[PDB]
RNA sequence: AUUCUGGUUGAUCCUGCCAGAGGUUACUGCUAUCGGUGUUCGCCUAAGCCAUGCGAGUCAUAUGUUCUUUGUGAACAUGGCGUACUGCUCAGUAACACGUGGAUAACCUGCCCUUGGGUCCGGCAUAACCCCGGGAAACUGGGGAUAAUACCGGAUAACGCACAUAUGCUGGAAUGCUUUCUGCGUAAAACGGAUUCGUCUGCCCAAGGAUGGGUCUGCGGCCUAUCAGGUAGUAGUGGGUGUAACGUACCUACUAGCCGACAACGGGUACGGGUUGUGAGAGCAAGAGCCCGGAGAUGGAUUCUGAGACAUGAAUCCAGGCCCUACGGGGCGCAGCAGGCGCGAAAACUUUACAAUGCGGGAAACCGUGAUAAGGGGACACCGAGUGCCAGCAUCAUAUGCUGGCUGUCCGGAUGUGUAAAAUACAUCUGUUAGCAAGGGCCGGGCAAGACCGGUGCCAGCCGCCGCGGUAACACCGGCGGCCCGAGUGGUGAUCGUGAUUAUUGGGUCUAAAGGGUCCGUAGCCGGUUUGGUCAGUCCUCCGGGAAAUCUGACAGCUCAACUGUUAGGCUUUC
């Protein structure tokens, strides 16, 4: 459980006295990262019966040849790198954005893992 | 989901009389702006039951249809243009929308008699088909000849394609909103005008203005294809 | 909220000496009971007279025109101005006329009583009716049309001659 | 008692007739019983299936509206009308 | 008080400030008011009487005006409470309820040739003190 | 009716307030017959505390069991839907909370809606029931039998990566749908129920709508400087994270901004608006009730369930108070309806019914409904009536007389209309010696009313203000009389008007309160004639809006009336 309310001062420091109470609606869930490990997943719930699948560790990937457009499925070994956070490349946390080394070669996760379910990379040139 | 004396929409003619609710309608398939129960209207404007539950009643014993669907739900929702048929008596009403922008009911002659929708966002089903943004009855998911706006023509209960009434410079346009509803009149020209907002068109009947495009409706060629006015019977 | 106020007006110093003789001679005469009664007729008269000054002010349009004959036909209907009266003739206008529009001042011009209050206690002792209403109101607001088929009711006793109060 | 009828809509949805009427009465408001007992001479309806909803009567004149009905079915009335009018309605032999 | 076309602002912000000058004005917003008296709005109250006082008129006049000695229960304000009528003191003694509303005078003062007293007595154990004093009731034992 | 009157003076003019005079609101003294209308009656103190009943329940055409009053009759259980909509309160909130115009191409939606599809194999628990109980209760154990639209497992999509493929909308406008197919990870349903076997209603699915709600921003509306700096997640960029979705909403690297002296930050206060009060109007003051949106559930935090909640009749714990106990433990918070204590100047019945209007439930018949309607009670606001009428006759000119009759609007009765059933109301009749049905203030001035008689003696008292009484009180107390109002009539606040006493309209500032000691001078504000160009304020006009409600007039209909509907106007404003 994240508040994901409108609560950051105005626009100069003001202190925002609430009106409302903590709202069902903008209660946002944890950051469930994603690691290199046996591959797992999670069913959780959303608004309207909409169950997001939730990945938090996987060894695999679906690398994406860039030159032939050819989609194969191939081992994840280590994030190379990331821009989002430099300690994710540390703690071999697979967000969008980074890059990991596959079997196939480098590649760039280009799919969000806690929204998308899966671990989709395309295959840098 | 209520709604009160008071807070009745301005499309709804009957007045502010009673305690509070009036007959809630539905979600149903057009605005609930421009919708009136079928029980309302069946207790009000026609005056074939008095009560509530005895409307109930009527309505479900399959003896009213709406386009020859026998609705037997009393919060059914009713939009423009809308048929309702009884052959115990062969009496036939449509929904139309006033110079005051109230919904009313003009008595048709013949019992069979086809509807008018309009066309509001051409999109593509997959599987090669162009979906029209369908609400009610059933239709022709067609080509690219029908476009937006086309105003098609369908029969009862059937619900097959009449005529493609399709709008031109000139053709016939009837106004569904602002001060000029009612005053059917030939169109004069539909500027495409480039705005955040939305087009214009430019429609003149007995007295020339300018409308919006989302206030006029394409209801035929050069004179009413469909029984239009009839008789304004409370 | 949605509530009312008063209808009548009061005057701001309430004790003028001369309008005060006014007030006692217009209900010793008409047989009213109130004060208010008086003031009151005096209000629907400012509300026609606030009515011709609102037009007057103008001096006739495409909707001004209804609002300016749809009160004309209403005063013509109850007859408090003249049958061929104009807009300005309800400028001046007193509350005689509003007085005999009151069914009590109609019923006493009619002979039916000897005295006002007679006439009072006619029509609220159900003496007094129109093609079998049996009306028991002093207030009632009544047209030149509907003065001729005033008459005794059937039911009340003076519909028979007999009674010696009666002329 | 004198009664006068003015409307007799007949409604096809539910296959009854709607007797709407004029109550010249005199002095005395007549009860239910005896206004359907006049109205049913006037229409050719039975106790039981004629049905009157209200005598009520205006102040001063002796003038009350009627509004009556008339089923082709008493199993009908039963099905339509509200047990409180059922019981209004003194049917033939009724307690 | 600018007459130019485009100094709206200017006349606003003067008759701002002009307007707390006048005492009505500015002790409605200020809440003076409601601050100081001790029924805080309310047209009537409530005391325990205390002692009684025939307290003297003015200068040029010349008289004993009886005036009780409450203390309110709605705030344990102490007070002074004028009681009309002959025979005032007859009809309250100590340790009495009595209702009390003021005096209706000088701008919601002191009235008349009493110094220092601006409450009254309007009832005496929740019956009209005004019609003990006129006779036409009895003071209850209680 | 666009209103003046007394008070400072030996007398005048006048500045100037005080007080008088009219609304409305709250409360209340005195007091009293009735009807109509509807949108009032624990807001102002205590959003204090609550005994008692109750307010949401329903499903036989989902499955299962025992009876019969044999019927959509009832009882139990599994299960579906609903209880997140109404209803109450008005603390918090000075705020995209709200009003209003746009947006969501940035989003979710159970019920409902139309078209395009599908509805495929199975598995087999656990209920009431049986056998034994435990428990003060709250609760609730074991073994035996078993079913479903219960629940689980399997096949044909959506979701995300990468691709190529033709305008399909909208259109400044793809970023969406997409013809798509490609391969890579990656799915649903109940061929259920009933039938007249005609069919009806349900499950899944895709697209869209509609409904509900989140988000978003142009603009509109408080007091305050005896409140001058405020802000570091604060302002922004890139990459992310989580979200229904955009977003510092959170995280990371970085930049050094952001708001404010044209009022930031802080304090004061407040539910916002539609509107209400008042006045000739400009304005000024309040926004308890009817409708729209907002928030709240003892204060507070947290969470399950669900399409939707952080749920008024859900939980959990803390604080706080209270409560049932067999002392091992177990509950509760009426800002839901009547009611109670407390509170105070400050307000009702623990009535009636689903008859109607609505809502959820059902396929239906129908059931529940302190929602709603119907009443009871409260000098709520408005409106309408009557307590008398009456010829002749007499004094002191309107009071009881003397007499003569006469009417039943009121009150009591009968009877029916009538409502779910009442009551009122409604019609005829009839009850009355017209008797049962008027009071309240005030009498020196302001101000309509007594210079009449005793009392009291700067005393009793009056008195908004002025002013009265230490001996002849139209002043004060009883009387006599008189006056105004009217089932009402006063009192104290409040507030508007008076008052041009806040003045833009519309005031003054030499001597009455008031020109700053002078002066220089920013923002602001005010500005020469003149040719040329634009048309932003402005101007005429058009089109989208500005919910109804309340306002005005009439018509129509309630007996007149207020009131409901139609309608022509108003407001909504100042986009
Ligand atoms: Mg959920």
């Amino acid at each position: 459980m994240r508040w994901q309310g409108s609560s950051r001062r105005k626009a100069t420091g003001g202190k925002v006295i609430t009106a409302r109470g903590k709202r069902k609606f903008e209660m946002g869930r944890e950051s469930a990262e994603t690691r290199i490990s046996e591959i797992k997943r999670k069913k959780v719930p959303t608004m309207g019966g909409n169950r997001k699948v939730r990945l938090l560790q996987s060894n695999v990937a679906n690398v994406t040849n860039p030159k032939d457009g050819k989609t194969v499925t191939a081992p994840i070994e280590t994030v190379i790198d990331n821009t989002a956070n430099k300690h994710y490349v540390r703690r071999n946390i697979l967000t969008k954005g980074s890059v990991i080394r596959t079997s196939m070669g480098t590649a760039r996760v280009t799919s969000r893992p806690g929204q998308d379910g899966v671990v989709n990379a395309v295959l840098i040139e | 989901t209520h709604q009160k004396r008071l807070s009745v929409p301005k499309s709804w003619k009957v007045g502010k009389k009673g305690n509070k609710w009036i007959s809630t309608t539905r979600p149903g398939p057009h605005s609930q702006a421009r919708s009136l129960p079928l029980g309302i209207i069946i207790r009000d404007i026609l005056k074939l039951v008095d009560n509530s539950r005895e409307g109930k009643r009527i309505l479900s014993e399959g003896k009213v249809l709406v386009d020859g669907i026998p609705r037997k739900d009393l919060r059914f929702p009713v939009g423009l243009f809308d048929v309702i048929t009884l052959p115990l008596v062969n009496e036939a009403y449509r929904m139309l929308q006033d110079e005051k922008g109230r919904l009313t009911l003009h008595k048709l002659n013949e019992t069979n008699v086809n509807k008018l929708c309009r066309i509001n966002n051409k999109t593509t089903v997959k599987g090669g088909k162009f979906q029209l943004n369908l609400n009610d009855g059933t239709n022709i998911i067609g080509s690219n000849e029908y476009g937006t706006k086309d105003s098609l023509i369908l029969s009862i209960p059937d619900k097959q394609v009449v005529k493609h009434l399709k709008f031109e410079v000139g053709n016939l346009a009837m106004v569904v909103g602002g001060q000029h509803s009612g005053e059917t009149g030939k169109i004069m020209e539909i500027r495409e005008v480039k705005s955040s907002r939305h087009n214009t068109v430019m429609i003149s009947g007995e007295t020339d203005f300018e409308t919006i495009e989302d206030y006029v409706i394409v209801i035929g060629e050069d004179k009413p294809e469909i029984r239009l006015g009839g008789e304004i019977s409370e | 909220p949605g509530k009312k106020s008063k209808s009548y007006e009061t005057p701001k110093h309430p004790w003028q000496e001369a309008r005060m003789a006014t007030e006692v001679q217009l209900v010793k005469a008409y047989g009213l009971r109130n004060k208010k009664e008086v003031w009151k007729a005096a209000s629907m008269l400012r509300m026609y007279r606030s009515e011709a000054r609102k037009l007057l002010a103008h001096v006739l349009e495409g909707h001004y025109r209804t609002q300016s004959e749809e009160i004309l036909s209403k005063l013509i209907r109850y007859g408090i101005i003249k049958s061929d009266a104009n807009i300005d003739d309800i400028l001046s206008l007193k509350t005689e006329n509003i007085l005999e529009r009151r069914l009590q001042t109609q019923v006493l011009r009619l002979g039916l009583a000897r005295t006002v209050i007679q006439a009072r206690q006619f029509i609220t002792h159900g003496h007094i009716a129109i093609n079998g209403r049996k009306a028991t109101i002093p207030g009632m607001l009544v047209s030149k049309e509907d003065e001729m088929h005033i008459g005794y009711y059937g039911n009340s006793p003076l519909k028979n001659e007999s009674h010696p109060e009666r002329p | 008692m004198d009664i006068k009828i003015l409307k007799d809509k007949n409604n096809s949805l539910l296959n009854r007739r709607e007797l709407d009427f004029v109550v010249k009465y005199e002095g005395s408001t007549p009860s239910r019983s005896d206004v359907r007992n006049k109205l049913a001479a006037m229409l050719n309806a039975p106790l039981e299936l004629l049905i009157i909803q209200r005598i009520k009567t205006e102040y001063g004149m002796q003038e009350s509206k009627g509004y009556a009905k008339v089923y082709a079915d008493e199993a009908r009335m039963k099905q339509v009308e509200q047990e409180y009018i059922l019981k209004r309605n003194p049917a033939p032999g009724a307690e | 008080m600018a007459k130019g076309k485009y100094a709206a602002n200017i006349l606003k912000q003067t008759r701002k400030d002009a307007r707390w000058k006048d005492t009505y004005y500015g002790r409605r917003v200020l809440g003076l008011n409601v601050k100081a008296d001790p029924l805080g709005g309310a047209p009537q109250g409530r005391g325990i009487v205390l002692e009684k006082v025939g307290v003297e008129a003015k200068q040029p006049n010349s008289a004993i005006r009886k005036c009780v000695r409450v203390q309110l229960i709605k705030n344990g304000r102490q007070v002074t409470a004028f009681c009309p009528g002959d025979g005032a003191v007859n009809f309250i003694d100590e340790h009495d309820e009595v209702t009390v509303e003021k005096i209706g005078g000088r701008m919601g003062g002191a009235m008349g040739d009493i110094p220092g007293v601006r409450f009254k007595v309007i009832a005496v154990n929740n019956v009209s003190l005004n019609q003990l004093v006129i006779g036409r009731m009895e003071k209850p034992r209680r």
